[PDB]
Formats: structure tokens, C-alpha cells, sequence
């Protein structure tokens, strides 16, 4: 196999390429902005309830319910982690693919951002479009309060803010059943995250 | 800048490392010189809590650097940002009273270079045989041409589709004044 | 002033601030030639598509010297150690294995030239919209609020200079959502209500401008019963002292 | 030749995958930091915040 070229150095530059375009499309994806903002410790927001997106720190990882149940359905073959030679050798007598590709040369590589750290962007994310609006988006953050944001995005989209402030308790009743559907949707839904699945 | 190095056996227990190999070298294992990653075992950097951007990735979240401390090679867990919280009332809000005029750069490619390639001279260069014989080949180098030919034109549509926005070549005034804006 | 009555400021404040404005552009202007030159590494992609296209031509060219198996890369000594019938089987394995790089060097070719339309495919969506007029979606012509831009020439290439606006140097206040007046709510009609401590004005959203509040930039629109932390003071009639 | 294969294989879908990558980025910068007036972008009806 000496003699016949250079076709696998282009192989292993191509596969590197690869690899370095995936942790890339992360990181302008999930890498918007520079600051961590934390949420304030009193969940008070006009009468709008954000317990189902917000982070639970009951759990060790941090993660909202959607989250939680986005990542229960999806299954996942390999993780990239140390799947150890150790593993393989244990000889359960039951031989799976993974020690079949890893003893013929073929390897899969962790990526560079955990889960922990996609969440603490999520997060910070959540807490800056909750806090301020869109003004952390185009300089520094700036506080307002929540009916007040809401009011000037029903401004944006053509209505007055007198019909916010007489209808707050509606819209907010509104705005939490429609939360409150979405979990029921995804889990009702067996075949909703379909792409992801498709891509594994 | 230096010539040391670190080592790193991917996908392996640093206690099941060897130390007959393959490769004829081998790196001496100390104290501390040796950490174990999910992307494996690291040896020759140290490891701290200090935490800054990152600069060479390893693994999950682990990074390494060259840092003076003695310059040495370092490994640390790669930074998110600085921490921040805002004050959130339902009765204040935040208004600013200035301004700032900034001016960023952007950079966009367009085009690449145009290649034609001969494939009697290439392949057979100047012998008769070797043409004869690979007259009977197909028509594989038809298409090859064809396809060079394509991204040839597709190159200068690219670039006339980016440059040629408008059809009229307007000048500027000789008197170079507008308001007190430096262009 | 149009640009800033567009971003959503009065012209009064350009025609109040000219001159600091024009000094401020003119730093950053005069900045930009300084951050390109002491960067080494600044203009990486188009020297990366250079290096793409010298790199497949040179690994072509150092493809030729392979045996594939035969006696030897040089066809001359082919012909002139072997039988003319014998040799064919010799030149049919350098034959498939040049083939096999030509067709691996234009399906990556046909792959960078699909990035590369691609790529020009948004710099021109880039120059048409962020160039020949003022864009608001968000993070598309700069950070922050757009203003204008400039178009330059670099090999193989486009660079754009994005002017933005920044607000800095903010300020608390205490705030309200309506006013209340001998039974009646008012809102503002562009701005918000602010409170300095004592007395109650009107600004505007992105810059700190008081004004004593009146009826003639505020509407009622509603009652004093329903809306929530409503705070009652004095409106002012214009007309009514003049009588 | 099977190598070659999956590796152009490879390639198509790296390249399928980054044109969403970029379509989400897209969309995360107008949907999420700001208000859209583009029909149909960020949801089915008057867009208000994501
Ligand atoms: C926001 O919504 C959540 C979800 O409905 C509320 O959590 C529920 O609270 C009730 C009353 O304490 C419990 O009986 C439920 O078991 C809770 N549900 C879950 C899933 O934990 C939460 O109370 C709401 N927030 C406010 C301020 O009312
Ligand atoms: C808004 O910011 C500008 C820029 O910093 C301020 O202009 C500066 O003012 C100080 C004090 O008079 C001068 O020493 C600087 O030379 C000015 N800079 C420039 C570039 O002209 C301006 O004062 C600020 N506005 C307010 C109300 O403080
Ligand atoms: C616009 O800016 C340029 C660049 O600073 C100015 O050109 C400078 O002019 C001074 C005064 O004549 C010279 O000492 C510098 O050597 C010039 N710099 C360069 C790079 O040529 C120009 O004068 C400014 N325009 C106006 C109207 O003041
Ligand atoms: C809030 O604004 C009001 C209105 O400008 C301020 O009242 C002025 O105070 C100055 C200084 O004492 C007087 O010279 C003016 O005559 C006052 N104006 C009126 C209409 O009474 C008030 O001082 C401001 N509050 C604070 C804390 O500065
Ligand atoms: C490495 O081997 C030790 C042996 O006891 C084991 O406890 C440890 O979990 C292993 N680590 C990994 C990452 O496999
Ligand atoms: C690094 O931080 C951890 C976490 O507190 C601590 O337990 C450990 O002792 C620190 N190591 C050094 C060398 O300071
Ligand atoms: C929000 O308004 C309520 C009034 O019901 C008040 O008790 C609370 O303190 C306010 N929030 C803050 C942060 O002051
Ligand atoms: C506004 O008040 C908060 C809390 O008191 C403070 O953290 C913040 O710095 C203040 N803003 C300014 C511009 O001083
Ligand atoms: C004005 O506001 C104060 C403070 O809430 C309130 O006590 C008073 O009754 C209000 N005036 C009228 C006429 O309702």
C-alpha cells in the first residue's frame, strides 16, 4: 500500500476538516453573547409564569423540563466518551457494534462544548430577553419591567398599549396555557423531533 | 517560541497507558504531569483552576496554553464569560444619556482561481501507445472538462453578480467638504 | 439626520451634536487602518482559499511519481524493458490510478466551488441591503444599530465598514405606565413616563430628554380603574392660561 | 473505493449540516435578540418575541 500514493493523507485532512466545521457551527450558533446574566431570585413578572423554560437547580445538570424531556427522546448511540478498550475486552458475550468499529480502525471524537456549558449560554440567554428585551442584544443591558416590554413589542406590532394594560390578567392567563400545552404536544408526538433522530 | 511538547493517548485510561511499542520513543511519566480527560490521558501539563479563554481544544471543555507561571505548558477548563446580573424592579427602569459611534470590519470571499487541466499530457504526456490505449476508455475526460468549465464561468457569474449592482459610474465632487466628514 | 430619525432619534439631536459626531467617526476611521495592519492573522480566508487551490495542485503534480503497482512511474522504461504485448498490462494500472486522482481532484473542486457560490450568494444579498439603504434586522449590517456602510476591493473578495450606533452612559429612573387626571388615564404617545425623584416627565426611548408633560403628546383613551400601578399628577393644557 | 465513497458521503452531509447551522444562527439573531417584521419567520402570525 506504500506505492500507491497519498490518497489517505487527503482522507485525514478532509475528516479533520470535517471535525473542526462541526465545534465551529456550535460556537456561532450557541456563542451570541459575552455576558452571563443570572435571573433574579424573586420570579415575579407581572403575572407571567417562565418555571417550564427557566434552569431547575433541583437537578445536578441544571436543566429546564422542556429540556428534559427534549433530551430524554432523543437516543443516542455513541457520545463520543471513553468507550475503554477495557469495555471491549470484558467479553459479556454480547458483542456489540462499537467494539466491532473500534477494532478496525474507526474512532469517534467527544466534541469540544458539553451539555453544561450549551445550558449556561441557554440560561444567560433566557435572563438577558427576560430582564432587559432586545437592548442587551445592541449594547449594554438596560432594566425594564415585563408588562412594560410587553406593552412596547404590542406598539411594534401595531396596537395600542391601552389595550395591553386593560387585558393583563387575559393575556397572561393566555400566554401560560399556551405554555403549558407545549409538553403535552411534545410528548403526545412520537415522531416530533424527527431531524435529530434522522441525523444520529 | 519553544520546543516542548504534550502528549495525548486519545480514548485511553491513563492507568492502562503502556510504558514493546511501536513507536520507539516514549515519554516518562512524573508526579504531576499526568491527567485523564473524557478524551483521554494527557501527559506533560499541569492542571489548575485558573480559567481563560481557550486556546488549543482538547476535549470536552478542557483547554491547553503556554504560560510563563518558568514558561511551561498549562491545561485549564476553557471560560464561558464574564459573570453579570442586572437589576430587575417593577418599578425602575434605565435610560441613557450619551452616545457612540462605532465602525466594524467585514470580510466576504467571492471568487477562487479558474484551473484547466490536459488529460493526454497529463496522464500519457507524449507516448502514442498510451493514447491508443486510452482512447477505449470512455468519455470520463469530456465530462471533466465540462465540469472545469463550469465552475470557470461560475466564478466570473459570482463576481459580476456582487459588482455589478448598479450601471451608471458617478463621481465625486471636486470640493471635498461635507459637513466636516473625512472621507 | 434621516439615518437617526430612521434608528428612532430626533434630529434635533444630530443638529446639536455635529461636530462631536463627525469627530467621533472620523477615530474610528482613522482606527480602523491601525487594527488591520497590527492583526497578522486578519485576513485569513482569503489566504486560506489561496492556499486550498496551490496545495490540490501540488499534491496533483506529486501524484504522478506512484508506481500503482507497476514496475515503474516512467512509461519510456516500459516500452523499452517489455514485450509491446506485455506492457499494456503495465500501462493500464498508471492509466486507472491518474483517472482516479483527476476524478478525486474535481468532485473536491466541485464541492469548494459550491461553498464559494454559496459564500458570494450572501455577500451580494450583504451589498444590496446593507449598502444601498438602512437595515433593521438585527445583526446583519454591524453590532448594533445600523447606519450606513462602505463597500471595498480585496483579492478574491469583499470588505464591509459597518457604522453603528451605541447608547452608553445610562441613568435610573422610577417609572409608570399611565397618569392619572381628574378621573382619566393617560399614556404617552411616543416615549416613557420618568420620574426624577420629585416631579414627573415625558422622554423619548433612546436618549434622556424631559419634557413637562401635556396633553398634547399623551392621549387618554380608558378610566382610572383598571389599570395597574397607575400614578396620578397633573396634566397641563396649553391653550387654557393664554386664555 | 469504499473509503473514497463514504468520504464523499461525508463531505455532502458536513456541507447539508452547515447551511443549518447558518439558518439557525440566522434565525436566533433576528427571532431572539429582537423583534422581526419578515412574514413567516419566526412563527405563524404577528411575531412577538421567541
Ligand atoms: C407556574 O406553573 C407551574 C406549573 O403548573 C406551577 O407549578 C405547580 O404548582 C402547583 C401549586 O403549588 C403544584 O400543585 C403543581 O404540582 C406544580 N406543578 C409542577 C409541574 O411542579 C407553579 O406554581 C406556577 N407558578 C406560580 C407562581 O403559580
Ligand atoms: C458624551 O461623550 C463624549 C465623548 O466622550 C463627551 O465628549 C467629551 O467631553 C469631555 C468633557 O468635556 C472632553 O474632555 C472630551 O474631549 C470630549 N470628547 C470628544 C471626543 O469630544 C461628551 O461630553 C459626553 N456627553 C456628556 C453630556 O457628558
Ligand atoms: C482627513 O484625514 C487625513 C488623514 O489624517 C488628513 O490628512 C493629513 O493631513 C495632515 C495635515 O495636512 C497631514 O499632516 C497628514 O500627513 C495627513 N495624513 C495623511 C495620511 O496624508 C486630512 O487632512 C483630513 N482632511 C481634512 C479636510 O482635514
Ligand atoms: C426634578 O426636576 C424638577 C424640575 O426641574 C426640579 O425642580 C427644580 O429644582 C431647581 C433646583 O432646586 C429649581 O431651581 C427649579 O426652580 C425647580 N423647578 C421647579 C419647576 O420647581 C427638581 O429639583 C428635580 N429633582 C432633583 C432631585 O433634582
Ligand atoms: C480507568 O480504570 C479504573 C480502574 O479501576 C476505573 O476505576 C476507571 O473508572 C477507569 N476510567 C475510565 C474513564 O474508564
Ligand atoms: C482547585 O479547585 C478545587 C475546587 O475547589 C480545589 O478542591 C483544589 O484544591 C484546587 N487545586 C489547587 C491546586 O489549588
Ligand atoms: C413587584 O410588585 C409587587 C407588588 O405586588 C411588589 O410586592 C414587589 O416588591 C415588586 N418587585 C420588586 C422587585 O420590588
Ligand atoms: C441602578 O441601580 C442598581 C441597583 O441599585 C445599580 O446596580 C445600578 O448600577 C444603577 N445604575 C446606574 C447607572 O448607576
Ligand atoms: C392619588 O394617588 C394617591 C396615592 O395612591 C391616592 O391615595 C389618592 O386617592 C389618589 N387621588 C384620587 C383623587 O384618587
Amino acid at each position: 500500500l506504500l506505492q500507491y500514493g497519498s490518497f489517505c493523507t487527503q482522507l485525514k485532512r478532509a475528516l479533520t476538516g470535517i471535525a473542526v466545521e462541526q465545534d465551529k457551527n456550535t460556537q456561532e450558533v450557541f456563542a451570541q453573547v459575552k455576558q452571563i446574566y443570572k435571573t433574579p431570585p424573586i420570579k415575579y413578572f407581572g403575572g407571567f409564569n417562565f418555571s417550564q423554560i427557566l434552569p431547575d437547580p433541583s437537578k445536578p445538570s441544571k436543566r429546564s423540563p422542556i429540556e428534559d424531556l427534549l433530551f430524554n427522546k432523543v437516543t443516542l448511540a455513541d457520545a463520543g466518551f471513553i468507550k475503554q478498550y477495557g469495555d471491549c475486552l470484558g467479553d459479556i458475550a454480547a458483542r456489540d457494534l462499537i467494539c466491532a468499529q473500534k477494532f478496525n480502525g474507526l474512532t469517534v471524537l467527544p466534541p469540544l462544548l458539553t451539555d453544561e456549558m450549551i445550558a449556561q449560554y441557554t440560561s444567560a440567554l433566557l435572563a438577558g430577553t427576560i430582564t432587559s428585551g432586545w437592548t442587551f442584544g445592541a449594547g449594554p443591558a438596560l432594566q425594564i419591567p415585563f408588562p412594560m416590554q410587553m406593552a412596547y413589542r404590542f406598539n411594534g406590532i401595531g396596537v395600542t398599549q391601552n389595550v395591553l394594560y386593560e387585558n393583563q390578567k387575559l393575556i397572561a392567563n393566555q400566554f401560560n396555557s399556551a405554555i403549558g400545552k407545549i409538553q403535552d404536544s411534545l410528548s403526545s408526538t412520537p415522531s416530533a423531533l424527527g431531524k435529530l433522530q434522522d441525523v444520529v | 517560541t519553544s520546543n516542548q511538547v504534550a502528549v495525548l493517548y486519545q480514548g485511553v485510561n491513563c492507568t492502562e497507558v503502556p510504558v514493546q511499542l511501536t513507536p520507539t520513543w516514549r515519554v516518562y511519566s512524573t508526579g504531576s504531569n499526568v491527567f485523564q480527560t473524557r478524551a483521554g490521558c494527557l501527559i506533560g501539563a499541569e492542571y489548575v483552576n485558573n480559567s481563560y479563554e481557550c486556546d488549543i481544544p482538547i476535549g470536552a471543555g478542557i483547554c491547553a496554553s503556554y504560560q510563563t507561571q518558568s514558561q511551561s505548558i498549562i491545561a485549564y477548563t476553557m471560560s464561558l464569560g464574564a459573570e453579570n446580573s442586572v437589576a430587575y424592579s417593577n418599578n425602575s427602569i434605565a435610560i441613557p444619556t450619551n452616545f457612540t459611534i462605532s465602525v466594524t470590519t467585514e470580510i466576504l470571499p467571492v471568487s477562487m482561481t479558474k484551473t484547466s487541466v490536459d488529460c493526454t499530457m497529463y496522464i500519457c504526456g507524449d507516448s502514442t501507445e498510451c493514447s491508443n490505449l486510452l482512447l477505449q476508455y470512455g468519455s470520463f475526460c469530456t465530462q471533466l472538462k465540462r465540469a472545469l468549465t463550469g465552475i470557470a464561468v461560475e466564478q466570473d457569474k459570482n463576481t459580476q453578480e456582487v459588482f455589478a449592482q448598479v450601471k451608471q459610474i458617478y463621481k465625486t465632487p471636486p470640493i471635498k467638504y461635507f459637513g466636516g466628514f473625512n472621507f | 439626520a434621516y439615518r437617526f430619525n430612521g434608528i428612532g432619534v430626533t434630529q434635533n439631536v444630530l443638529y446639536e451634536n455635529q461636530k462631536l459626531i463627525a469627530n467621533q467617526f472620523n477615530s474610528a476611521i482613522g482606527k480602523i487602518q491601525d487594527s488591520l495592519s497590527s492583526t497578522p492573522s486578519a485576513l485569513g480566508k482569503l489566504q486560506d482559499v489561496v492556499n486550498h487551490n496551490a496545495q490540490a495542485l501540488n499534491t496533483l503534480v506529486k501524484q504522478l511519481s506512484s508506481k500503482f503497482g507497476a514496475i515503474s512511474s516512467v512509461l519510456n522504461d516500459i516500452l523499452s524493458r517489455l514485450d509491446p504485448p506485455e506492457a499494456e498490462v503495465q500501462i493500464d494500472r498508471l492509466i486507472t490510478g491518474r483517472l482516479q486522482s483527476l476524478q478525486t481532484y474535481v468532485t473536491q473542486q466541485l464541492i469548494r466551488a459550491a461553498e464559494i457560490r454559496a459564500s458570494a450568494n450572501l455577500a451580494a444579498t450583504k451589498m444590496s441591503e446593507c449598502v444601498l439603504g438602512q437595515s433593521k434586522r438585527v445583526d446583519f449590517c454591524g453590532k448594533g444599530y445600523h447606519l450606513m456602510s462602505f463597500p471595498q476591493s480585496a483579492p478574491h473578495g469583499v470588505v464591509f465598514l459597518h457604522v453603528t450606533y451605541v447608547p452608553a452612559q445610562e441613568k435610573n429612573f422610577t417609572t409608570a405606565p399611565a397618569i392619572c387626571h381628574d378621573g382619566k388615564a393617560h399614556f404617552p404617545r411616543e416615549g416613557v413616563f420618568v420620574s426624577n425623584g420629585t416631579h414627573w416627565f415625558v422622554t423619548q426611548r433612546n436618549f434622556y430628554e424631559p419634557q413637562i408633560i401635556t396633553t398634547d403628546n399623551t392621549f387618554v383613551s380608558g378610566n382610572c380603574d383598571v389599570v395597574i400601578g397607575i400614578v396620578n399628577n397633573t396634566v397641563y393644557d396649553p391653550l387654557q392660561p393664554e386664555l
